[PDB]
């Protein structure tokens, strides 16, 4: 792919430990959020990836871009399980960290996992949706949380974010039966995606 | 040419020249060393922002002291927070040494001269300044080709300039080689002047309190009991100032010894408390009650 | 030394702070004088605040 | 009580790295609360002391565990008739409730 600068959000909610995926959730994300890093960096090895908590009832930055996976792992494994996803927190901090960058002529992407229905208000949702089209931001949402007994307040939003770019924004949805985590998401497209341009 | 060519007033600013110091005051005896960042408008005119360190991988003052890496890590951090800015000099100190480069240090000089055309060489002497005011100058080494054939003369001209004999006629020979030196001049932001003036802040409370008075009680009797046994020795210094001359006076009866100076200043001390001391309590019990 | 940091008012759980650079840093200054620890952070005012 | 003793390491692994003691904490409450509904003031009295300890070794106890210990200090209180001492307890359980 491109030269990319992406910040990974793990939800780390008390839906985020569902028996869905084995063993546990908890278990099949700490094998998703090695086996994302990775693709991208063997799409184009030019990518850095940094790492934020959108949960744990407060949201915390990790790790800043990096290209070495020891750093993420390292904020990875200190977390505290329980939480609630606060998707508008999320999308703000990472906003502000991909501002300040190694190298600011990457593409600005945000990825997130998200393993709860949203608990945001409407209002907050309709601001972040404009702040991510002012700094020409484009993110993937993988979802499989917020489609287990909710509809997408998102999809609007993650529409409208869409230009014609070299980047695309998407809504990945993700059949959250038993095939495990990882495998899903390389199924879905997030490096077979193409272009908006 | 390309210029005229003359040598840099250098206007240093009081975080540069302060933290320039603290460093290598530190570093004593070790030669020590780091990078300026500055910019260079003008014809002469070098204002030097800031300074950073280099951590020692040598002895200090060494290539083996200046890493790459180091080098390259510090300059990518600088740009998150706006302070790149290109590198207009390296300090270092000798404090061995008045302002004069020793040859191994020439020799840095002249690796800096290809990273830079305008990089000067700044001694630092932390311990070994001859003067009230902090003794640092900066050197700038330009080829032996346009010294000799007499340019020199041309590059030192429409300046003030600067003259110092501090090693003198080893740093006359080093100074000529080089090139030259100028006055150098320090930048005062009147924000960092009024943080530097104060000093306290419980400088308030403190003016209102006072010790326990039984010790100022000691001291009062102390000073009349003390002034008592040196008015001993002043009438007896009065039977004498019978020898011509002020200096004969002084060796012959040890008239430097004085019994004069000692009551003076012992009576203005107990004095001065006494005045204050009357002053703090008075104003307490009126103002406060 | 200086960190950039950005502050949102917003939402005061919204906040940028670069983990990675205090790090490097931390080792670094170690090598010209030890006596160097991690002993806080300044905030730069105008005022004291709840946050 | 055996258990949450094996448990913990196993537990570290699945969780990322987490803390354990906070079903041992208040599993000796539990006991010291049987002991007292049975009055032995005693045996409950030297599990005070070692339970305690524990609260201070954290920076924070939550809630949840800290009135499991107030729970068992206020049954205690009662039976050797300090008023002085039950008072201290019930003003704390209703701030931590």
């Amino acid at each position: 792919m491109v030269l990319e600068a992406t910040v990974l959000v793990i939800d780390n909610s008390e839906y985020s430990r569902n028996g869905d995926f084995p063993r546990t959730r908890f278990e099949a994300q700490i094998d998703s959020v090695e086996f994302i890093f990775q693709a991208k960096r063997n799409s184009n090895p030019e990518n850095t990836v940094g790492l934020i908590s959108g949960a744990g009832a407060n949201p915390r930055v990790l790790s800043t871009f990096t290209a070495e996976f020891g750093k993420i792992l390292a904020g990875l494994h200190d977390t505290q399980i329980e939480g609630k996803l606060h998707m508008a927190t999320a999308l703000q901090i990472a906003q502000l960290t991909l501002k300040h960058r190694q190298n600011k002529v990457q593409h600005q992407r945000i990825v997130a996992f998200v393993c709860s229905p949203i608990s945001d208000s409407r209002d907050e949702l309709i601001r972040l949706a404009k702040t991510l089209k002012k700094n020409n931001v484009a993110v993937d949402i993988i979802n499989f949380g917020e489609i287990e007994q909710n509809t997408e307040l998102l999809d609007e939003f993650i529409a409208a974010v869409n230009n014609p770019q070299e980047e695309t924004s998407h809504l990945l949805t993700v059949t959250p039966g038993p095939r495990l985590l990882y495998e899903n998401i390389a199924s879905s497209p997030i490096i077979l995606e193409e272009g908006s341009s | 040419t390309g210029r005229d060519d003359t040598k840099e007033t250098v206007y240093i600013s009081s975080i540069a020249l302060l933290k320039m110091l603290k460093h290598g005051r530190a570093g004593v005896p070790m030669e020590v060393m780091g990078l300026m960042l500055g910019e260079f408008v003008d014809d002469y005119t070098v204002n030097v922002v800031d300074v950073f360190a280099m951590p020692q991988s040598g002895t200090g003052v060494s290539v083996e002291a200046v890493d790459d890496v180091f080098q390259a890590k510090m300059m990518d951090m600088l740009k998150q927070t706006g302070r790149d800015q290109m590198v207009v000099g390296w300090y270092h100190s000798h404090p061995g040494f008045g302002c004069w480069l020793s040859s191994v240090d020439v020799n840095t000089q002249k690796s800096f001269e290809q990273l830079n055309s305008r990089a000067v060489a700044v001694v630092v002497d932390p311990i070994q300044s001859v003067k009230g005011k902090v003794v640092i100058d900066a050197f700038r080494l330009i080829d032996t080709g346009a010294l000799i054939n007499n340019l020199e003369p041309r590059q030192t001209t429409s300046n003030t300039g600067l003259l110092n004999k501090a090693n003198i006629q080893a740093l006359i020979h080093g100074l000529n080689r080089h090139y030259y030196s100028l006055n150098i001049d320090y930048h005062k932001t009147a924000k960092e002047t009024k943080m530097l003036m104060n000093l306290h802040k419980e400088q308030w409370q403190s003016g209102l309190k006072m010790y326990d008075y039984e010790e100022k009680e000691e001291s009062n009797l102390a000073a009349t009991k003390s002034m008592v046994k040196i008015a001993e020795q002043y009438s007896k210094r009065i039977e004498e100032e019978k020898e011509l001359t002020e200096e004969e006076l002084k060796t012959r009866y040890v008239g430097r010894q004085d019994p004069k100076k000692h009551l003076s200043e012992t009576a203005d001390e107990t004095l001065e408390n006494n005045i204050v001391s009357v002053l703090t309590a008075g104003v307490n019990s009126v103002a406060i009650k | 030394f200086a960190l950039p940091f950005e502050e949102d008012e917003k939402n005061s759980d919204v906040w940028f702070l670069d983990h990675n650079y205090i790090e490097n840093m931390n080792e670094m200054c170690k090598k010209i004088n030890a006596k160097e620890k991690l002993i806080g952070w300044y905030h730069s005012g105008p005022k004291l605040r709840a946050s | 009580k055996a258990q949450f003793q094996e448990l913990d390491s196993k537990k570290q692994r699945n969780n990322g790295s987490k803390d354990h003691g906070d079903g041992i904490l208040l599993i000796d409450s539990e006991i010291a609360r049987t002991y007292l509904l049975k009055n032995d003031l005693v045996k409950a009295r030297d599990l005070l002391d070692d339970l305690e300890k524990t609260l201070d070794k954290k920076d924070s106890i939550p809630l949840r565990i800290t009135n499991s210990f107030y729970s068992t200090n206020s049954q205690y209180f009662k039976f050797k008739n300090d008023f002085n001492s039950f008072y201290y307890t019930s003003l704390l359980y209703l701030s931590t409730l």
